[PDB]
């Protein structure tokens, strides 16, 4: 096969990954995108940076406000008024506020599939979303900031940004079961190692675009 | 005019770090973190790790 | 700066949360039903006014 | 072409499985051969066939198949017209697995 | 398309949509003022 | 044989692996269920993530309780009202608390296949049908999170979240013992190195999550 | 031979033994059973979970109660009155309990196939089990939680947890010894390393279980 | 005024790190914990652990 | 193929590529660009040097802002007039300042695209062409330094200040993923080692340039 | 007064089959 100099997406990465393992027979290439599914979930089973982070509304409604699904992790949570903080803790404390009723610190908790919050919140979010209403952000309510499970390709001008930015990263991971399904060990090690070698670079960006700008260990507040 | 102004920054840079000292800082990863035992406010604890 | 223009395009077929390939479609029969609901909702509500 | 039953005894023994992963042939000419791979557990059986590929010289210099039978066959069957391509010899690319 | 600029691009998510039981809280929110316009 | 990319029921992963263990006899196909059933038996054996919790309502009738045969491990269990989070203590202990006893917290041990309460707790199950539109919950009813035992496939289109999220997870599993049946031994090290570096990607993702929110101490102080 | 995807039991398990060892002799097979009545051996010798425990009634008599033929270990032991834990002592301390009479800790020993305890307790269960009488669970007695001597097998049809629940196992084990009368000693290694991962995954399991819901480390009682 | 504010807030600093000490938490590793042996409230040693 | 001695353009390197590893074939030339994509993706994700960097003026709205798309990591940032370097800060910290807050320095933080600040800043972008032979500043304006991800070649005459300075950093970290895809396991090695070599020869002509003038010491005390 | 998070499928049981007979009784 052949490729274009910026290989956009799986249509020609499927096609790709066929040729940086030069003997690309049937048996083989139809399990390419399972190859794929592999490597991208074995990435994303740890990988944690902003370009899949995700601005959201909530709706507390009794502090039950549960828990979507695309949800991996988060980063910190807050109102859109007057950016209050929230922080986190274990029901064996919260549920000690709530024998203690007198709240500022905000906490909240991860019950199974819910969110818990000490204090009786409502933030709000219409019914289900048909919508026809901006409403000022959901009258303008908590806010949340986490990582998301991106979606699994499906199509061949399917595309995210990792291919945009640092696609021989899935070459190389995939090539990994590749290199498995047919015993051919070295290049499994090699392209393991390259792989891992590749990522650690984007946290590494990661870290040290984080906390940029010399900040003081910590303002430390008295009030 | 002096006294005051010394005695006051020295006492200020006192308070802070006795304010930050007193109430204290713990370290360790998510490895052996164990989030749910390490919560308890109880000073007899009845779980820790190994 | 930026345009919020764009749409999902993939299908939602992973995810190590919530939904899964054996329950996306209970999500998907869910998701259009409660608009589909809501819709009729609003309708509804405008008929009562 | 077709040779059924190939142990590899002369490199390792009869019962062990051996990934098979390149068939490398030296041909001579033009020309668009078919090659198929297969085998069975037993030594006696005719095995059933596993993969197929079309050989085109000048375009691909050998072929891929994914094997672990310990006794392999292939066959190559040549029937294209205007084909006067010729066959010097092969090189299996194979590896070792494991026996019960 | 860039050397040093890594804050002009970025990958969306696979898809902001919320868990049935989201639905299902939604769902309810849109059914318990059902029975307070029935009343 | 031929398997679709997005592998998500026992049917196509049964054939994945004779695919990947690319050998196709009545000697190994016959026992590729025993070789899943291995796998999973293995992997749940001591595998605790949030997908396979389950909430239950507890039947309390002096104190004690019966533990569900679906059981394996203990997480928080609390009221399903003002919270009160329960605590685990020694059988030793909450004997000494029943003689001297003749607010106060709930501590709880475990008799064999029994459950116990010091406070003598009587809690009950939902009402249950009749129209059986709600299932609504009755009051003095407790609300317990365990760790439960997903049922095995015995079925080809069954499906399970471990599938969905990681199916070579158990594909690599299920090819540790397939290469014991037949001793592909350099076989037997990469599935379970492979294995255990999928299976250990699963912890960290969920460590990282529990605490995901904002790193704090413990805010939780008797006063 | 041949099996079906779950392995219920020994009259297929025997046979699958066979199998894993492709070559199933006749002077190999007849001791089949006797490898399996090696492994289970060698496991329950050391291994310790609920599933094989018991409750039961005593008779204390005189303070001889004595001891089951099926017993291992002991876990815990009380009455069924008033929820009172007994603990164990040596003989070297007991006989000074007597020659200090004044009890309501209350300790025992085990001087040969008998149980002590210091005051003279007088549980009390029917003369033999002829029985006619649950007699509200035998006067509402001690009752005592211990690990038992589970059954060899003696049949196809057979059965035990085990099977439900993790066969690889036993699999592995009684392979270990199969591999041994025929010398094949790599495989040996291989199963008996597989063994005990397979099984450390078990203890780990009730580990994990035992002791959840963060108790203190111990109510610490005044009285 | 402010002599009081900084000795309450001294004293408030100071108590949470009187009630946190006290206490007294345990923490070990995943393995060895023994909880049978080690939640027992009797201190006097008969179950131990090397 | 011939190439030229000042190697500076995208179209000299491609053949540059195929002379060095001197092979020329269409299953190799077609997917250099492919290599030399993954070589700069790698290069570009921690390398950090001034000739990368950018000077930008905000749109700070109130108090927030947002992050271009071609940010990759922060470093200082000022006023356009009198200085005031800004500092950065945490969530959990600056969410403080605002509700007890109701000269004085000035902190940020980042959520998630989004940048905020505690003093609700406004700031505006210049105020751009009309006759436009100026760009004139406005007042309340700030101005940001930042590193940005140089855009990919794309085209064959297109040039980058890395060909310019260091040719042959990208020449040797593309022949690593080029006997990536023909496994020059040997070959790996050596590129590796010269590219990291060539690579990490960057980082300390830079610190000893930022430390260059006069090793001092702090001469900032608050008075 | 928090819900726990039981099988996702489950609930879009619990989803539809009420909503279903809230809105068929509604019309």
């Amino acid at each position: 096969p052949d490729v274009q100099y910026p290989i956009n997406t799986y249509g020609w990465l499927k096609k790709a990954v066929a040729l940086w393992a030069d003997r690309d027979d049937d048996e083989f290439v139809n399990q390419i995108p399972n190859f794929i599914n592999f490597a991208e979930k074995e990435i994303y089973r740890n990988l944690r940076i902003p370009p899949l982070e995700k601005e959201v509304y909530l709706d507390i409604k009794d502090g039950v406000a549960y828990i979507p699904p695309d949800y991996l992790e988060a980063q910190w949570m807050m109102r859109a008024k007057d950016g209050t903080i929230f922080q986190v803790t274990s029901p064996e404390e919260i549920s000690y506020r709530r024998q203690h009723g007198t709240n500022q610190p905000v906490n909240f908790a991860r019950f199974g599939s819910r969110f818990i919050f000490y204090p009786s919140i409502e933030a709000d979010t219409p019914y289900y979303p048909d919508d026809g209403s901006p409403l000022i952000p959901a009258e303008n309510s908590v806010i949340l900031s986490y990582y998301a499970d991106p979606p699994e390709f499906h199509e061949d001008t399917d595309t995210s940004t990792i291919l945009t930015i640092a696609p021989e990263l899935l070459l190389y991971f995939t090539l990994r079961h590749a290199c498995l399904f047919v015993q051919d060990d070295n290049g499994v090690q090699k392209w393991s190692a390259l792989g891992k070698a590749i990522l650690d670079e984007m946290v590494e960006q990661n870290k040290k675009q984080e906390y940029s700008g010399s900040p003081i260990a910590i303002p430390n507040n008295m009030t | 005019k002096d006294i005051q102004d010394l005695r006051t920054a020295l006492v200020r840079g006192y308070i802070d770090n006795v304010n930050n000292a007193n109430y204290g800082r713990y370290k360790a990863l998510v490895g052996a973190y164990d989030r749910r035992s390490l919560l308890d406010n109880r000073p007899g604890g009845v779980v820790e790790m190994e | 700066i930026v345009y919020n223009n764009q749409a999902p395009d993939a299908v939602n077929n992973v995810g190590q949360f919530g939904a899964t390939e054996g329950s996306i479609g209970a999500y998907k029969q869910a998701a259009e039903y409660a608009a589909d609901s809501k819709y009729w909702a609003l309708l509804a509500e405008s008929k009562f006014g | 072409l077709e040779r059924t039953g190939i142990d590899f005894d002369n490199v390792t023994n009869e019962w062990n499985q051996k990934h098979i992963n390149r068939f490398r042939p030296q041909t001579t000419g033009s020309g668009t051969y078919i090659f198929e791979a297969g085998g069975s557990q037993f030594s006696n059986e005719y095995g059933h066939p596993h993969t197929s590929k079309t050989y085109t010289i000048g375009v691909d210099r050998h072929v891929s198949v994914r094997l672990n039978h310990p006794y392999l066959f292939y066959n190559v069957i040549d029937n294209d017209v205007n084909s006067n391509a010729a066959i010097n010899g092969l090189t299996i690319e194979f590896a070792v697995g494991g026996r019960r």
